[PDB]
């Protein structure tokens, strides 16, 4: 292995729930676990493509300090409750959706018009607060797909959480093969937003990196 | 990095000798680096003397 | 001040302050650090005998 | 293994018999003839004894009652 | 011979039994403590800054 | 400019502004003079053997 | 074990034992001269008529209380004259701003106070004193390594220190190094240096 | 040790850095703080507290 | 300089005989203490959170990041007393065995120290170290008696 | 991918024979610096380089001594030869023989130079002897290694062997030992902004900068392959 050592064999990953998980790797080489963990973190953070909500055109005052008007849902309140909803587009571009119903107050993610391409990971996700009347209003929001994530202040709008990621970090552990214990094995604990299998995320990230490994030396193989 | 010193200690010691040594040693190592770069470039002996 | 001027002459920061890129994540650490060639010595007591 | 020992102190209160109960259960388990009521996870026998005691299944009265029942059944 | 399996058996034994250590001066009950020992292969036992 | 034939290859840049007037003492004659007197063949009996 | 009042320039100031035997360890300074019967006379330049005379007199304790000995940090004219007439001058253990004519003898040197142990450390004016003494105690416990390079910094006495240690070999009356082997150094001195019959 | 110093550096601002007025929810605060967009040296970074 | 002028006035008064040795000494001590307090206040001001930073008003007098100042604010190691000696005079700092010397200490680690400055300062550290050394035994004997009682 | 803009190593300028300055095409940020750091780690880690493995010198047999005409000690000569650098052919474990006599200066030319061994600094100092009667002759086996090793590491491997006369030493076996990964945003105009990376390798000359870079990248890719599982 010309100091090629080996690759962590055991890849056991423990998921406490669908939104939180932890993964452990077998012995990787000294520094190799740490360098690889940092690289994977920088990639999965600096690049996590996906679909999410971008901007809305709600009826009423366009000022940030607007009035709920009996809806009891502040503009920021509804904006945060919706910007966290993982509305995913199947294969299309940005998809705009609008909703209008009575004054029940119960904000679920199933109230809007169900588009074929647009899908939401949580159909009961709250988008706003309970109202105090029986009126209707139009949201006129759009859901877009993008690589990584984008700021919303510069891109006018609420929060561009195209990355469906919540928590992830790389821990480093040590172990011996027989007696040589200076082995850098990386450990990853990651709590995820959802709509993405963590194994699927790892495989996709590895595939993207390998496709880029085809740059320069192009991960040259040999006999 | 080569040797990392825990910064929290030095103010308690009230010994700038660490800081003075750092500055002076940086100066000496840099001058030696310039001299070695000149030698690798094989600069003029009179120029190096100047 | 002569030390600062010498650092400037040696293409070194006069106060020596200099930023760095991390070795574990490459992150540029804040507080651009002043450093240099600082000496260290050994003690008559040694690890193995103890 | 266990990091902190507080639940045993709460179940005991006197903070003195808890270690004694753990040692007595561990000696019996190591000598043999006893089965851990809690699922083992490749830990020390004293660790299993303390975990069973903190669970609310091993005490100084249950152990004595079991010993008396075993002696009377001979 | 010091087989690696000997190291493994020692590690298994240690995983069941922690160790106790104390400080240089004898001042208070704080110098001696019990915590989960782990082989360090270093020359001096390393303690978390906790104690 | 110190000739310093032995130090003609090794010369440390100075930083002592005060013009030194008194050179370092022998610092080895401490017991040396004592022994020399103790073994000095003094014509008069005043010290050492005499 | 306290600071001896008449030992300002006789004993090593910061060099002393760091254990139970503290204070019992002392060392003469760089220019410490001895007295006649059983004492030591610290060298001290003359200070006469503004000009701080280079004439240095080894000064013992008893006579020192009479003459006024100036501080080392003396900015003196080219003729030796004191630049500042109001100069803190010590005559009998109480240094105070004394007239240019109020100092009877001139100091020896700035380092003429401490021993060789302090000499290696430079920029010491920016140091903590307890830390300074602790380090001066600490410096002794080093032992030679595989590779010996002079530290980047210098204090000026290292070459003289190497000379005084006497571990190297001095070219005691030598002219040219001819056949120097791994242990066999054959060195030929010039005929003038080649003493007759040698 | 400086652990509390690190916390204080976390829970304090120089005066107000770039984007000191950033308002958000908190889930990605680690990402922005580590990379860019916000720093402890910035004051009054609005944050939905729960 | 003002403190030096006041001390010179006190010395003149002593020479005229108006102020005795004790009276002149007390006056000079008070003058030096006032100067030390004023210098401490001035150094604190030059070293408190006294920094101008860019802002909307272009004047952000807030917490600086000076190493001494930041360390003292944290308080994990050292305090402003150390900065008092490092940047200015350490105070009087005169005690061979018990007493107080003639000339005072006016120097800084950032400005060096007098030859006699450390020399007068020398006796205190040695005395304190020897004191701790000897006092360990007495404390041990006392605690031994205590434990015997216990 | 979504317009990945895959880069390519280019403008590879060999600054020296044991150093090089190689650039590459632009790529998206957040990984380019990370890619460079990982490459520096892998090449630094898995650095297979030809070094000196075992030695045998006629005059100096066992440990540490001085012989007439000799200048530097056994370990001092060990460092002095280690002051020179060795590049081997595909087969490692080559054996060099440094034999010379006279009064001239010591140079790397006067060694057993064969087809499996490359010598770069033919002006490497080996402590020129001072006696004409002195005649240096040392035969040394030089191997390619990947990482550092203790000198006591090989104690058990040769218990009966490595007797007095046979010499073995510790090593580092790091072919490069000097490489910096600098990521700069450049070389992207038509597409989204991307970072142009320049790599300044500095090795011992055992391996070419490009070949070693390719090897490190292949190793990194192979490691990332396990991340799929």
């Amino acid at each position: 292995s010309v100091t090629e050592f080996l690759k962590p064999r055991l890849v056991d990953i423990e998921q406490v729930s669908s939104t939180h998980a932890k993964v452990t790797l077998e012995p990787l080489e000294r520094g190799f676990g740490h360098t690889l963990g940092n690289a994977l973190r920088r990639i999965l953070l600096s690049s996590m493509p996906g679909c999410a909500v971008t901007e809305v055109e709600i009826d009423g005052v366009l000022h940030e300090y607007s009035t709920k008007e009996g809806v009891q849902e502040d503009i920021l309140e509804i904006l945060l409750n919706l910007k966290g909803l993982a509305v995913r587009v199947q294969g299309k571009d940005e998809v705009i959706l609008t909703l209008n119903k009575s004054g029940i107050g119960p904000v679920t993610a199933a109230d809007i018009t169900h588009d074929g391409d647009v899908e939401i990971v949580k159909p009961q996700h709250v988008i706003c607060h309970l109202t105090d009347e029986n009126a209707s209003i139009s949201m006129r929001i759009k859901v877009q797909r993008g690589r990584g994530y984008v700021p919303a202040s510069t891109r006018i709008l609420v929060d561009a959480c195209y990355s469906p990621v919540e928590r992830i970090a790389y821990n480093v552990e040590a172990a011996r093969v027989e007696q040589r214990t200076d082995l850098d094995k990386l450990v990853i604990e990651m709590e995820t937003n959802g709509t993405i299998d963590p194994e699927e995320a790892i495989r996709r990230a590895a595939t993207i990196l390998a496709e880029q490994l085809e740059a320069f030396v192009d991960l040259r193989d040999v006999r | 990095v080569d040797i990392v010193l825990n910064p929290l200690g030095v103010p308690s010691r009230m010994n700038i000798g660490q800081i003075l040594e750092t500055h002076l040693g940086m100066a000496a190592k840099g001058i030696g680096d310039k001299i070695n770069a000149m030698l690798k470039q094989q600069q003029e002996v009179a120029k190096l003397r100047e | 001040a002569e030390i600062k001027e010498l650092l400037k002459l040696g293409d070194l920061p006069t106060s020596g302050q200099i930023r760095l890129y991390d070795g574990r994540t490459g992150e540029q650490f804040e507080r651009p650090v002043t450093v240099g060639y600082m000496y260290m010595l050994k003690l008559n007591h040694l690890v193995d005998d103890k | 293994a266990r990091v902190t020992v507080q639940d045993a102190v709460e179940k005991i209160g006197n903070r003195f018999d808890l270690v004694l109960v753990a040692a007595r259960r561990a000696r019996q388990m190591q000598v043999g003839g006893k089965d851990p009521l809690v699922p083992e996870e490749n830990d020390k026998t004293t660790v299993i004894a303390l975990r069973e005691i903190e669970e609310g299944l091993i005490n100084n009265q249950i152990l004595d009652v079991r010993e008396r029942q075993e002696q009377q059944e001979q | 011979r010091e087989e690696a399996v000997v190291w493994d058996i020692l590690d298994e034994v240690i995983r069941e039994h922690p160790v106790l250590l104390n400080r240089a001066p004898t001042l208070h009950r704080l110098g001696i403590q019990a915590f989960e020992p782990v082989l360090i292969e270093g020359k001096a036992i390393q303690l978390h800054p906790l104690v | 400019m110190v000739y310093s034939y032995t130090e003609k290859k090794r010369i440390r840049k100075d930083f002592g502004k005060r013009p030194q007037v008194l050179d370092v003492p022998y610092l080895l004659s401490i017991q040396l003079d004592s022994f020399q007197k103790f073994i000095e063949q003094d014509p008069e009996g005043q010290y050492g053997l005499e | 074990r306290d600071v001896h009042p008449t030992h300002y320039g006789r004993v090593c100031p910061i060099e002393t034992p760091e254990g139970p035997n503290i204070g019992l360890i002392n060392s003469l300074s760089v220019y410490a001269q001895t007295n006649e019967y059983g004492f030591l006379e610290t060298p001290y330049r003359k200070v006469t008529d503004g000009v701080v005379t280079d004439e240095i007199h080894y000064l013992s304790a008893i006579e020192e209380g009479n003459y006024v000995i100036a501080q080392a940090n003396s900015n003196l004219d080219e003729e030796g004259h004191f630049v500042e007439d109001l100069v803190t001058c010590r005559s009998k253990g109480e240094s105070s701003l004394f007239s240019r004519d109020q100092v009877d003898y001139m100091d020896v040197s700035t380092q003429q106070v401490v021993s060789v142990g302090a000499s290696l450390i430079p920029f010491l004016e920016h140091d903590d004193a307890n830390r300074a003494l602790m380090g001066a105690n600490m410096q002794r416990q080093a032992v030679p390594t595989l590779r010996a390079d002079k530290p980047l910094v210098g204090t000026g006495m290292e070459r003289a220190v190497a000379v005084d240690s006497g571990v190297t070999a001095v070219a005691k009356r030598g002219g040219v190094v001819q056949y120097v082997d791994a242990s066999r150094i054959v060195i030929k001195v010039n005929e003038d240096e080649m003493y007759p019959g040698e | 040790q400086d652990v509390v110093l690190g916390l204080y550096y976390m829970t304090r601002d120089c005066v107000n850095a770039k984007g000191e007025g950033m308002v958000l929810t908190g889930p990605k605060e680690a990402e922005r703080l580590y990379r860019s967009g916000l720093a402890s040296l910035h004051a009054r970074v609005k944050v939905r507290i729960t | 300089s003002e403190a030096e002028a006041e001390v010179a006035e006190i010395q003149e008064q002593f020479q005229s005989g108006l102020v005795t040795a004790g009276e002149r000494y007390n006056k000079v001590i008070d003058i030096w203490a006032a100067a030390n307090d004023r210098v401490s206040k001035a150094m604190m001001d030059n070293l408190q959170t006294e920094t101008v930073i860019n802002r909307d008003g272009q004047e952000e007098k807030q917490v600086s990041f000076n190493s001494i100042y930041m360390m003292a604010d944290s308080g994990a190691r050292g305090s402003a007393a150390q900065i008092r000696q490092l940047a200015g005079m350490r105070g009087l700092m005169a005690k061979p065995d018990g007493s107080i010397i003639e000339t005072p200490i006016t120097a800084n680690f950032r400005e060096g120290l007098n030859v006699l400055q450390y020399f007068i300062s020398t006796h205190g550290a040695r005395k304190g170290l020897a004191d701790t050394a000897l006092k360990t035994a007495n404390s041990g004997y006392l605690t031994r008696r205590l434990v015997d009682v216990a």
